[PDB]
């Protein structure tokens, strides 16, 4: 299905 | 492996992608993850090998859009379309923040032009969002010594100094003391709206003598500049008045419904730019469309 993979997040308010 | 990195304006997500991976499964990946709704106005920015702008087709793999190679492969998840009123339109406070912080880094990057005085009052509303209310006691003189909050053109007709300028500024933010969050970025965003380079797709074209000139796309319709006036457009097309649109290769066409007027006739650097003018022109339209019904 090839679905992305979340390896990675910042999240800056 | 491919590592592709996609930013909204205040957040970063990393995804590693396969060869089949579709623009449609990144684009809904981001969206479920910041939970956003109002998706019809967003799409996915990157640069392609010749180092054009353009916008990710979700229909199609993310490998066969030329995008340009560099380890982190670099999206801009951003609004794409623009709506004819943000009070109207912008429902989710995740859709009007991320319309606020998008508009305003084009008009602190001098993308639109901006007045003086609308630029200090749009400074003002940026201010009553980050901070709140001014208070005397913790907003002491300085206190937006270190904060971006004009653009630069501004700052280059300088009959005002570094000092001035912010305290003219923390003069309009006391103004806004009852002012809540929300309301002050959809403030920003309702006089931003205005300016006459908001929302305007600008393409560099040619007409039929060669000379250059810029081609509007926006949320009413086309419109062919002058290269040196990006302002204000010669030609204005808005859909209502247009007959048919057209491009063979690099040549673009647009023909109005008077029948007496001549076709406006242009040329774009290359094909794909074509394209990219026309999908523009097709998802604007559709909106449009569908304000209406």
């Amino acid at each position: 299905d090839s679905e992305p993979v979340l390896k990675g997040v910042k999240l800056h308010y | 492996p491919i590592n592709v990195r996609v930013t909204t304006m205040d957040a970063e997500l990393e995804f590693a992608i396969q060869p089949n991976t579709t623009g449609k499964q990144l684009f809904d990946q981001v969206v479920k993850t910041v939970g956003l709704r109002e998706v019809w106005f967003f799409g996915l920015q990157y640069v392609d090998s010749k180092g054009y702008s353009t916008w990710l087709k979700l229909n199609k793999k993310v490998t066969q859009q030329d995008v340009k190679k560099e380890n982190p492969l670099q999206f801009k998840f951003r609004a794409k379309f623009f709506p004819e009123d943000v009070s109207e339109e912008l429902i989710q406070e995740i859709t009007q923040r991320l319309f606020f912080l998008q508009v305003k880094e084009a008009i602190l990057n001098d993308e639109i032009y901006c007045p003086p005085e609308t630029a200090v009052l749009l400074a003002s509303y940026a201010v009553q969002a980050k901070y709140g209310d001014y208070n005397k006691e913790i907003h002491k003189p300085g206190y937006l010594a270190n904060d971006r909050l004009l653009p630069q053109r501004v700052l280059e007709q300088h009959k005002l100094t570094k000092e001035q300028w912010e305290e003219r500024i923390q003069n309009w933010h006391e103004e806004h003391r009852g002012m809540l969050r929300e309301d002050s970025m959809m403030e920003y965003l309702k006089i931003a709206q205005d300016l006459e380079m908001y929302g305007v797709n600008y393409f560099e074209i040619k007409n039929k003598k060669g000379t250059e000139l810029w081609l509007g796309v926006d949320a009413l319709g086309l419109n062919i500049y002058e290269h040196d006036d990006k302002l204000t457009p010669k030609i204005g097309f808005p859909w209502s008045e247009i007959r048919n649109i057209s491009f063979n290769d690099k040549k673009f066409v647009i023909k109005p419904i008077d029948k007496k007027a001549p076709d406006f006739v242009f040329y774009a650097p290359r094909l794909r730019i074509n394209k990219r003018i026309l999908a523009l022109c097709m998802g604007n339209h559709e909106l449009y469309m569908r304000r209406r019904k």
